[PDB]
């Protein structure tokens, strides 16, 4: 009951599993969305470009 | 374009329609006298003197 943080190695594994699912979702979709390249609008010539 | 009759109009990496009507952060232009007889030298692919 007293220590549920650094003392519990198993707790760190649960934190890692939560971190992995969130990190994979954000890196695979959110980071790729918007600037996929160095500069991207998600598609070519969205409005101003012709 | 109206001020000077154009012998040739060529745009590379951009549409001619786009160059007339697009939003660009900055415009840089160079004006110089270039002979009609020598137009081949001023080509990016070619390496004329």
């Amino acid at each position: 009951q007293t220590g549920f943080t650094t003392t519990n190695e198993a707790f760190q594994k649960v934190q890692d599993a939560v971190n992995n699912n969130a990190q994979a979702l954000s890196k695979l979709a959110s980071e790729l969305s918007n600037t996929f390249g160095a500069i991207s609008a998600s598609i070519g010539d969205i409005i101003q470009r012709l | 374009l109206s001020l000077f009759s154009v012998n040739d109009f060529t745009c590379s990496q951009i549409s001619p329609a786009a160059i007339a009507s697009n939003c660009y952060s900055s415009l840089i232009l160079d004006y110089f006298s270039y002979p009609l007889s020598m137009k081949s030298d001023l080509s990016v692919s070619s390496a004329g003197p």
